[PDB]
Protein backbone atom coordinates (compact mmCIF):
# COMPACT_ATOMS: atom_id res chain seq x y z
CA UNK A 1 0.00 0.00 0.00
CA UNK A 2 1.82 3.05 1.35
CA UNK A 3 5.88 4.10 0.32
CA UNK A 4 7.87 6.64 1.92
CA UNK A 5 9.50 9.56 0.21
CA UNK A 6 13.07 8.37 1.03
CA UNK A 7 12.35 4.81 -0.37
CA UNK A 8 11.23 6.31 -3.53
CA UNK A 9 14.24 8.73 -4.01
CA UNK A 10 16.32 5.74 -3.82
CA UNK A 11 13.96 3.88 -5.76
CA UNK A 12 14.27 6.25 -8.47
CA UNK A 13 17.84 6.16 -9.31
CA UNK A 14 18.52 3.27 -11.69
CA UNK A 15 9.17 2.30 -11.78
CA UNK A 16 6.57 3.82 -12.71
CA UNK A 17 5.12 6.95 -11.34
CA UNK A 18 1.63 8.20 -11.76
CA UNK A 19 0.68 12.12 -10.68
CA UNK A 20 -3.16 12.21 -10.31
CA UNK A 21 -2.94 16.19 -9.09
CA UNK A 22 -4.78 18.61 -10.78
CA UNK A 23 -3.18 19.40 -14.71
CA UNK A 24 -1.95 22.84 -13.99
CA UNK A 25 -0.55 21.55 -10.71
CA UNK A 26 1.29 18.86 -12.89
CA UNK A 27 2.26 21.50 -15.56
CA UNK A 28 3.42 23.55 -12.65
CA UNK A 29 5.66 20.50 -11.49
CA UNK A 30 5.98 16.92 -10.78
CA UNK A 31 8.05 14.19 -9.50
CA UNK A 32 10.39 13.54 -12.62
CA UNK A 33 8.99 10.55 -14.84
CA UNK A 34 6.04 11.10 -13.32
CA UNK A 35 2.86 10.33 -15.40
CA UNK A 36 0.09 12.60 -15.67
CA UNK A 37 -3.83 10.90 -15.61
CA UNK A 38 -7.30 13.27 -15.65
CA UNK A 39 -9.87 11.19 -13.55
CA UNK A 40 -11.73 13.18 -11.30
CA UNK A 41 -14.06 14.92 -14.00
CA UNK A 42 -17.43 13.82 -14.69
CA UNK A 43 -16.49 12.20 -18.19
CA UNK A 44 -13.06 10.29 -16.79
CA UNK A 45 -15.09 9.03 -13.78
CA UNK A 46 -18.02 8.02 -15.72
CA UNK A 47 -16.07 6.10 -18.90
CA UNK A 48 -13.94 4.76 -16.11
CA UNK A 49 -17.30 3.31 -13.82
CA UNK A 50 -17.83 1.60 -17.04
CA UNK A 51 -15.05 0.05 -18.22
CA UNK A 52 -15.18 2.00 -21.04
CA UNK A 53 -11.62 2.88 -20.21
CA UNK A 54 -9.35 2.09 -17.24
CA UNK A 55 -6.03 4.23 -15.62
CA UNK A 56 -3.26 1.36 -16.93
CA UNK A 57 -4.80 1.15 -20.16
CA UNK A 58 -4.69 4.93 -20.68
CA UNK A 59 -0.99 5.41 -19.79
CA UNK A 60 -0.25 2.59 -22.27
CA UNK A 61 0.59 5.15 -25.23
CA UNK A 62 3.75 6.32 -24.67
CA UNK A 63 5.83 3.98 -26.37
CA UNK A 64 7.52 3.27 -30.19
CA UNK A 65 7.24 -0.42 -30.94
CA UNK A 66 6.23 -2.08 -27.82
CA UNK A 67 3.38 -0.32 -25.83
CA UNK A 68 3.31 -2.30 -22.13
CA UNK A 69 7.24 -2.88 -21.79
CA UNK A 70 8.37 -0.25 -18.21
CA UNK A 71 4.76 -0.32 -18.28
CA UNK A 72 3.13 -3.01 -16.06
CA UNK A 73 7.03 -3.85 -16.39
CA UNK A 74 7.52 -2.21 -13.23
CA UNK A 75 5.38 -1.38 -9.81
CA UNK A 76 3.46 1.13 -9.77
CA UNK A 77 3.66 4.44 -7.56
CA UNK A 78 1.10 6.45 -6.99
CA UNK A 79 1.39 9.96 -6.05
CA UNK A 80 -1.32 12.90 -4.87
CA UNK A 81 -0.63 16.65 -3.36
CA UNK A 82 -0.32 15.45 0.16
CA UNK A 83 -2.67 12.41 1.43
CA UNK A 84 -0.65 11.61 4.44
CA UNK A 85 -2.53 8.76 5.35
CA UNK A 86 -3.87 7.34 2.09
CA UNK A 87 -5.84 4.42 4.25
CA UNK A 88 -8.11 6.90 4.41
CA UNK A 89 -9.38 8.63 1.36
CA UNK A 90 -12.83 9.74 -0.09
CA UNK A 91 -14.29 7.97 -2.91
CA UNK A 92 -14.59 11.32 -4.70
CA UNK A 93 -10.50 12.01 -4.37
CA UNK A 94 -8.72 11.04 -7.40
CA UNK A 95 -6.33 8.98 -5.59
CA UNK A 96 -9.06 6.57 -4.67
CA UNK A 97 -10.53 6.37 -8.17
CA UNK A 98 -7.01 5.37 -9.52
CA UNK A 99 -6.05 3.00 -6.79
CA UNK A 100 -9.24 1.08 -7.50
CA UNK A 101 -8.91 0.86 -11.09
CA UNK A 102 -5.34 -0.11 -10.76
CA UNK A 103 -6.45 -2.66 -8.17
CA UNK A 104 -9.57 -3.81 -10.29
CA UNK A 105 -7.23 -4.83 -13.02
CA UNK A 106 -5.27 -7.10 -10.39
CA UNK A 107 -2.19 -4.39 -10.03
CA UNK A 108 -0.81 -3.57 -6.68
CA UNK A 109 -0.05 -0.02 -6.70
CA UNK A 110 1.58 1.82 -4.12
CA UNK A 111 1.39 5.12 -2.90
CA UNK A 112 3.61 7.70 -1.88
CA UNK A 113 2.53 8.75 2.08
CA UNK A 114 2.37 12.63 2.12
CA UNK A 115 1.73 13.23 -1.74
CA UNK A 116 4.59 15.26 -3.60
CA UNK A 117 4.41 18.24 -0.82
CA UNK A 118 6.14 15.32 1.43
CA UNK A 119 8.77 14.33 -1.04
CA UNK A 120 9.65 18.07 -1.87
CA UNK A 121 11.20 18.73 1.70
CA UNK A 122 14.61 17.10 0.67
CA UNK A 123 13.98 16.09 -2.95
CA UNK A 124 13.85 19.07 -4.91
CA UNK A 125 16.33 17.86 -7.52
CA UNK A 126 14.24 15.08 -8.33
CA UNK A 127 11.72 17.22 -9.52
CA UNK A 128 10.20 19.05 -13.04
CA UNK A 129 9.14 22.58 -12.81
CA UNK A 130 8.85 26.15 -15.08
CA UNK B 1 -40.54 33.31 -3.87
CA UNK B 2 -37.09 33.64 -1.79
CA UNK B 3 -36.30 35.90 -0.15
CA UNK B 4 -33.88 38.61 -1.45
CA UNK B 5 -31.47 40.94 -0.23
CA UNK B 6 -29.98 44.13 -1.45
CA UNK B 7 -26.39 45.54 -1.27
CA UNK B 8 -24.40 47.91 -3.42
CA UNK B 9 -21.30 46.24 -5.06
CA UNK B 10 -19.18 49.12 -7.01
CA UNK B 11 -21.90 51.36 -7.79
CA UNK B 12 -24.15 48.85 -9.26
CA UNK B 13 -27.20 47.80 -6.34
CA UNK B 14 -27.42 44.01 -6.28
CA UNK B 15 -30.75 42.53 -5.43
CA UNK B 16 -30.62 38.41 -5.15
CA UNK B 17 -32.28 35.28 -3.44
CA UNK B 18 -30.83 34.18 -0.05
CA UNK B 19 -29.27 31.29 -1.22
CA UNK B 20 -26.74 33.48 -3.04
CA UNK B 21 -23.86 34.58 -0.48
CA UNK B 22 -20.45 36.35 -0.46
CA UNK B 23 -20.60 38.59 -4.10
CA UNK B 24 -17.79 39.35 -5.26
CA UNK B 25 -17.40 41.97 -8.09
CA UNK B 26 -15.44 40.28 -10.59
CA UNK B 27 -16.11 42.85 -13.84
CA UNK B 28 -18.53 44.42 -16.07
CA UNK B 29 -18.80 45.95 -19.58
CA UNK B 30 -21.20 46.41 -22.28
CA UNK B 31 -23.86 42.94 -21.66
CA UNK B 32 -23.49 43.77 -17.95
CA UNK B 33 -22.38 42.97 -14.42
CA UNK B 34 -21.20 39.82 -13.08
CA UNK B 35 -20.27 38.98 -9.29
CA UNK B 36 -18.79 35.90 -8.03
CA UNK B 37 -20.43 34.34 -5.14
CA UNK B 38 -21.53 31.05 -3.04
CA UNK B 39 -24.86 29.08 -3.82
CA UNK B 40 -25.57 27.79 -0.15
CA UNK B 41 -28.70 25.96 -2.03
CA UNK B 42 -25.90 23.34 -4.02
CA UNK B 43 -22.72 24.41 -2.80
CA UNK B 44 -21.23 25.54 -5.61
CA UNK B 45 -19.14 28.86 -6.55
CA UNK B 46 -21.16 30.54 -9.08
CA UNK B 47 -21.81 33.68 -11.63
CA UNK B 48 -24.40 35.99 -11.45
CA UNK B 49 -24.85 38.42 -13.57
CA UNK B 50 -26.84 41.62 -13.78
CA UNK B 51 -28.53 43.14 -16.58
CA UNK B 52 -29.49 46.05 -16.53
CA UNK B 53 -30.95 48.35 -19.58
CA UNK B 54 -31.81 44.86 -21.18
CA UNK B 55 -34.69 47.21 -22.90
CA UNK B 56 -33.84 50.03 -23.48
CA UNK B 57 -34.24 49.24 -27.38
CA UNK B 58 -35.60 46.77 -29.80
CA UNK B 59 -32.27 45.61 -30.33
CA UNK B 60 -31.51 45.50 -26.79
CA UNK B 61 -34.86 43.96 -25.86
CA UNK B 62 -35.02 41.22 -28.50
CA UNK B 63 -31.36 40.63 -27.75
CA UNK B 64 -31.77 40.21 -24.44
CA UNK B 65 -35.18 37.67 -25.34
CA UNK B 66 -32.16 35.62 -27.63
CA UNK B 67 -29.65 35.34 -25.14
CA UNK B 68 -31.72 33.93 -22.20
CA UNK B 69 -33.76 31.76 -24.58
CA UNK B 70 -30.63 30.34 -26.15
CA UNK B 71 -29.00 29.61 -22.21
CA UNK B 72 -32.23 27.82 -21.40
CA UNK B 73 -31.97 25.54 -24.55
CA UNK B 74 -28.28 24.26 -23.73
CA UNK B 75 -28.18 21.55 -21.67
CA UNK B 76 -24.78 19.52 -21.62
CA UNK B 77 -21.68 18.99 -19.84
CA UNK B 78 -19.43 21.36 -22.40
CA UNK B 79 -21.95 24.06 -23.02
CA UNK B 80 -21.94 26.96 -20.65
CA UNK B 81 -26.02 26.24 -18.77
CA UNK B 82 -28.26 28.55 -16.67
CA UNK B 83 -28.37 27.57 -13.22
CA UNK B 84 -31.14 29.70 -12.00
CA UNK B 85 -32.49 33.15 -13.31
CA UNK B 86 -34.26 35.41 -11.50
CA UNK B 87 -36.27 38.82 -10.66
CA UNK B 88 -36.83 40.66 -8.15
CA UNK B 89 -39.77 42.75 -10.12
CA UNK B 90 -43.08 41.22 -9.24
CA UNK B 91 -45.09 42.82 -11.92
CA UNK B 92 -44.41 42.63 -15.44
CA UNK B 93 -44.49 46.31 -14.91
CA UNK B 94 -42.11 46.71 -12.48
CA UNK B 95 -39.97 44.29 -14.51
CA UNK B 96 -36.73 45.74 -15.81
CA UNK B 97 -33.54 43.61 -14.36
CA UNK B 98 -32.84 40.27 -15.52
CA UNK B 99 -30.20 37.96 -13.53
CA UNK B 100 -28.37 34.93 -14.51
CA UNK B 101 -26.46 32.28 -12.72
CA UNK B 102 -24.02 29.89 -14.37
CA UNK B 103 -21.27 27.63 -12.04
CA UNK B 104 -18.55 30.13 -11.33
CA UNK B 105 -15.88 28.58 -14.28
CA UNK B 106 -12.39 29.76 -13.02
CA UNK B 107 -10.12 30.61 -15.73
CA UNK B 108 -10.15 30.18 -20.12
CA UNK B 109 -8.12 28.48 -22.11
CA UNK B 110 -6.30 32.20 -22.80
CA UNK B 111 -5.03 31.94 -19.44
CA UNK B 112 -4.45 28.49 -19.31
CA UNK B 113 -1.95 28.59 -22.53
CA UNK B 114 -0.26 31.22 -21.73
CA UNK B 115 0.31 30.30 -18.01
CA UNK B 116 1.82 26.82 -19.00
CA UNK B 117 2.51 24.20 -21.52
CA UNK B 118 -0.06 21.36 -21.70
CA UNK B 119 0.86 18.03 -22.96
CA UNK B 120 -0.58 15.99 -25.44
CA UNK B 121 -3.01 14.62 -23.30
CA UNK B 122 -4.08 17.59 -22.28
CA UNK B 123 -4.30 18.90 -25.74
CA UNK B 124 -6.44 15.65 -26.81
CA UNK B 125 -8.82 15.96 -23.94
CA UNK B 126 -9.66 19.95 -23.77
CA UNK B 127 -10.24 19.58 -27.75
CA UNK B 128 -12.62 16.75 -27.52
CA UNK B 129 -14.71 18.60 -24.69
CA UNK B 130 -14.51 21.26 -27.43
CA UNK B 131 -15.72 18.89 -29.98
CA UNK B 132 -17.97 17.44 -27.81
CA UNK B 133 -20.27 20.15 -27.05
CA UNK B 134 -20.00 21.83 -30.71
CA UNK B 135 -21.54 18.30 -31.86
CA UNK B 136 -24.20 19.07 -29.38
CA UNK B 137 -24.47 22.97 -30.25
CA UNK B 138 -24.26 22.37 -34.24
CA UNK B 139 -27.33 19.34 -33.53
CA UNK B 140 -29.74 22.30 -32.58
CA UNK B 141 -28.76 23.67 -35.39
CA UNK B 142 -26.50 26.75 -34.07
CA UNK B 143 -23.33 27.54 -35.02
CA UNK B 144 -21.30 29.76 -32.58
CA UNK B 145 -19.33 32.01 -35.08
CA UNK B 146 -16.86 33.64 -32.29
CA UNK B 147 -15.55 29.98 -30.98
CA UNK B 148 -11.91 31.53 -29.40
CA UNK B 149 -9.71 30.66 -26.36
CA UNK B 150 -11.42 33.47 -23.99
CA UNK B 151 -14.64 31.75 -24.59
CA UNK B 152 -13.34 28.79 -23.59
CA UNK B 153 -13.83 28.23 -19.69
CA UNK B 154 -11.63 25.90 -17.62
CA UNK B 155 -11.88 24.66 -14.42
CA UNK B 156 -9.04 22.80 -12.30
CA UNK B 157 -10.26 19.25 -13.41
CA UNK B 158 -9.64 20.34 -17.11
CA UNK B 159 -13.17 20.31 -18.05
CA UNK B 160 -14.20 22.76 -20.49
CA UNK B 161 -17.28 24.70 -21.21
CA UNK B 162 -18.17 26.63 -23.88
CA UNK B 163 -19.33 30.14 -23.28
CA UNK B 164 -22.20 32.88 -24.97
CA UNK B 165 -22.02 33.01 -28.65
CA UNK B 166 -8.49 39.07 -31.77
CA UNK B 167 -11.70 36.79 -32.37
CA UNK B 168 -10.43 37.78 -35.92
CA UNK B 169 -7.27 35.58 -35.26
CA UNK B 170 -10.03 32.34 -35.10
CA UNK B 171 -12.62 33.07 -37.14
CA UNK B 172 -13.13 31.00 -40.91
CA UNK B 173 -11.96 32.55 -44.36
CA UNK B 174 -15.35 32.16 -45.49
CA UNK B 175 -17.33 34.28 -43.17
CA UNK B 176 -14.16 36.51 -42.78
CA UNK B 177 -14.54 39.23 -45.57
CA UNK B 178 -18.41 38.57 -44.78
CA UNK B 179 -19.67 36.11 -47.67
CA UNK B 180 -23.58 34.99 -46.93
CA UNK B 181 -22.39 31.60 -47.60
CA UNK B 182 -21.20 29.99 -44.41
CA UNK B 183 -22.46 26.77 -42.08
CA UNK B 184 -21.84 24.91 -38.83
CA UNK B 185 -18.20 24.17 -40.33
CA UNK B 186 -17.47 27.61 -39.28
CA UNK B 187 -16.54 26.83 -35.89
CA UNK B 188 -14.54 24.25 -37.32
CA UNK B 189 -11.56 26.43 -38.67
CA UNK B 190 -11.99 27.86 -35.25
CA UNK B 191 -11.03 24.67 -33.22
CA UNK B 192 -8.64 23.94 -35.68
CA UNK B 193 -6.74 27.14 -34.74
CA UNK B 194 -7.27 26.81 -31.28
CA UNK B 195 -5.61 23.49 -31.25
CA UNK B 196 -2.53 24.82 -33.25
CA UNK B 197 -2.49 27.41 -30.30
CA UNK B 198 -2.47 24.36 -27.60
CA UNK B 199 -0.04 22.49 -29.59
CA UNK B 200 2.56 25.54 -29.99
CA UNK B 201 1.55 27.85 -27.63
CA UNK B 202 1.22 30.21 -30.62
CA UNK B 203 -0.89 32.20 -32.57
CA UNK B 204 -1.44 30.49 -35.74
CA UNK B 205 -3.16 33.58 -37.27
CA UNK B 206 -2.44 36.78 -36.11
CA UNK B 207 -3.14 38.93 -38.49
CA UNK B 208 -3.54 42.74 -38.67
CA UNK B 209 -6.79 43.63 -40.02
CA UNK B 210 -7.98 40.94 -41.85
CA UNK B 211 -6.25 41.64 -45.36
CA UNK B 212 -3.37 40.10 -43.62
CA UNK B 213 -5.41 37.42 -41.88
CA UNK B 214 -6.73 36.31 -45.48
CA UNK B 215 -2.42 36.52 -46.74
CA UNK B 216 -1.61 34.54 -43.43
CA UNK B 217 -3.96 32.21 -44.02
CA UNK B 218 -3.35 31.14 -47.66
CA UNK B 219 0.40 31.63 -46.82
CA UNK B 220 0.01 28.15 -45.02
CA UNK B 221 -3.16 25.85 -46.92
CA UNK B 222 -1.81 27.75 -50.07
CA UNK B 223 -3.62 29.89 -52.51
CA UNK B 224 -6.92 28.14 -53.89
CA UNK B 225 -7.14 25.60 -56.64
CA UNK B 226 -8.54 26.00 -60.24
CA UNK B 227 -12.10 24.96 -59.25
CA UNK B 228 -11.31 25.87 -55.37
CA UNK B 229 -11.69 29.35 -56.13
CA UNK B 230 -14.88 29.08 -58.54
CA UNK B 231 -16.37 27.70 -55.16
CA UNK B 232 -15.98 31.02 -53.40
CA UNK B 233 -18.09 34.53 -52.87
CA UNK B 234 -17.69 38.43 -52.76
CA UNK B 235 -16.11 40.73 -56.02
CA UNK B 236 -13.23 41.73 -53.83
CA UNK B 237 -12.55 38.70 -52.22
CA UNK B 238 -12.71 37.01 -55.77
CA UNK B 239 -9.96 39.26 -56.82
CA UNK B 240 -7.58 39.91 -54.18
CA UNK B 241 -6.89 36.30 -53.94
CA UNK B 242 -6.08 36.00 -57.86
CA UNK B 243 -3.91 39.20 -57.04
CA UNK B 244 -1.34 37.72 -54.77
CA UNK B 245 1.09 35.52 -55.85
CA UNK B 246 0.23 31.93 -55.92
CA UNK B 247 1.48 29.74 -52.84
CA UNK B 248 2.16 26.23 -52.21
CA UNK B 249 0.03 24.44 -49.20
CA UNK B 250 2.95 23.50 -46.36
CA UNK B 251 2.86 19.96 -45.10
CA UNK B 252 2.27 20.41 -41.52
CA UNK B 253 4.17 18.09 -40.74
CA UNK B 254 6.70 20.83 -41.03
CA UNK B 255 5.00 23.26 -39.51
CA UNK B 256 4.26 21.47 -36.19
CA UNK B 257 6.88 19.82 -35.35
CA UNK B 258 7.59 16.90 -32.93
CA UNK B 259 3.71 16.99 -32.70
CA UNK B 260 1.85 14.31 -32.05
CA UNK B 261 1.27 12.78 -36.09
CA UNK B 262 -2.39 12.12 -35.72
CA UNK B 263 -2.79 15.75 -34.37
CA UNK B 264 -1.14 17.50 -37.59
CA UNK B 265 -3.78 14.60 -39.41
CA UNK B 266 -6.68 15.88 -37.90
CA UNK B 267 -5.44 19.79 -38.23
CA UNK B 268 -4.73 18.97 -41.73
CA UNK B 269 -8.58 18.40 -42.12
CA UNK B 270 -9.96 21.48 -40.19
CA UNK B 271 -7.84 23.91 -41.22
CA UNK B 272 -9.31 23.59 -45.28
CA UNK B 273 -9.87 26.34 -47.40
CA UNK B 274 -13.39 24.70 -48.76
CA UNK B 275 -15.29 24.54 -45.98
CA UNK B 276 -17.28 21.51 -47.62
CA UNK B 277 -14.04 19.22 -47.75
CA UNK B 278 -13.59 20.30 -43.82
CA UNK B 279 -14.53 17.69 -41.35
CA UNK B 280 -17.68 18.19 -38.85
CA UNK B 281 -17.81 18.01 -34.86
CA UNK B 282 -19.36 14.56 -35.14
CA UNK B 283 -16.84 13.09 -37.68
CA UNK B 284 -13.85 14.85 -35.96
CA UNK B 285 -15.02 12.93 -32.76
CA UNK B 286 -14.02 9.57 -34.66
CA UNK B 287 -10.91 10.75 -35.76
CA UNK B 288 -8.22 8.54 -34.03
CA UNK B 289 -6.86 11.10 -32.16
CA UNK B 290 -9.83 10.44 -30.06
CA UNK B 291 -9.55 7.32 -29.63
CA UNK B 292 -9.39 6.49 -25.99
CA UNK B 293 -12.48 9.12 -25.33
CA UNK B 294 -14.10 8.85 -28.24
CA UNK B 295 -17.17 6.92 -26.89
CA UNK B 296 -20.75 7.22 -29.36
CA UNK B 297 -23.08 6.38 -26.83
CA UNK B 298 -21.62 9.38 -24.38
CA UNK B 299 -21.86 11.92 -26.99
CA UNK B 300 -25.35 13.56 -26.46
CA UNK B 301 -27.09 15.75 -29.26
CA UNK B 302 -29.67 18.76 -28.77
CA UNK B 303 -33.44 19.05 -29.56
CA UNK B 304 -34.45 21.71 -32.39
CA UNK B 305 -34.19 24.59 -31.80
CA UNK B 306 -36.79 27.19 -32.47
CA UNK B 307 -35.07 30.48 -33.91
CA UNK B 308 -38.64 31.14 -35.45
CA UNK B 309 -38.61 33.99 -33.41
CA UNK B 310 -36.11 35.78 -34.81
CA UNK B 311 -37.51 36.18 -37.74
CA UNK B 312 -40.49 38.04 -36.45
CA UNK B 313 -40.17 42.54 -35.45
CA UNK B 314 -41.70 43.47 -32.29
CA UNK B 315 -41.58 46.61 -29.93
CA UNK B 316 -40.21 46.79 -26.63
CA UNK B 317 -43.02 45.63 -24.93
CA UNK B 318 -43.84 42.52 -26.80
CA UNK B 319 -40.15 41.25 -26.50
CA UNK B 320 -39.84 42.40 -22.66
CA UNK B 321 -42.82 40.30 -21.57
CA UNK B 322 -41.66 37.54 -24.02
CA UNK B 323 -38.87 37.62 -21.67
CA UNK B 324 -40.73 37.71 -18.67
CA UNK B 325 -42.53 34.11 -20.47
CA UNK B 326 -39.14 33.00 -20.29
CA UNK B 327 -37.88 33.98 -16.52
CA UNK B 328 -40.86 32.33 -15.12
CA UNK B 329 -41.44 29.61 -17.35
CA UNK B 330 -37.76 28.74 -15.65
CA UNK B 331 -37.02 24.74 -14.63
CA UNK B 332 -34.18 24.59 -12.44
CA UNK B 333 -32.01 21.75 -12.78
CA UNK B 334 -31.64 19.08 -10.54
Amino acid sequence: KIIYPNDLAKKMTKPVIIDCRPFMEYNKSHIQGAVHINCADKISRRRLQQGKITVLDLISCREGKDSFKRIFSKEIIVYDENTNEPSRVMPSQPLHIVLESLKREGKEPLVLKGGLSSFKQNHENLCDNS
Amino acid sequence: RPTFYRQELNKTIWEVPERYQNLSPVGSGAYGSVCAAFDTKTGHRVAVKKLSRPFQSIIHAKRTYRELRLLKHMKHENVIGLLDVFTPARSLEEFNDVYLVTHLMGADLNNIVKCQKLTDDHVQFLIYQILRGLKYIHSADIIHRDLKPSNLAVNEDCELKILDFATRWYRAPEIMLNWMHYNQTVDIWSVGCIMAELLTGRTLFPGTDHIDQLKLILRLVGTPGAELLKKISSESARNYIQSLAQMPKMNFANVFIGANPLAVDLLEKMLVLDSDKRITAAQALAHAYFAQYHDPDDEPVADPYDQSFESRDLLIDEWKSLTYDEVISFVPPP
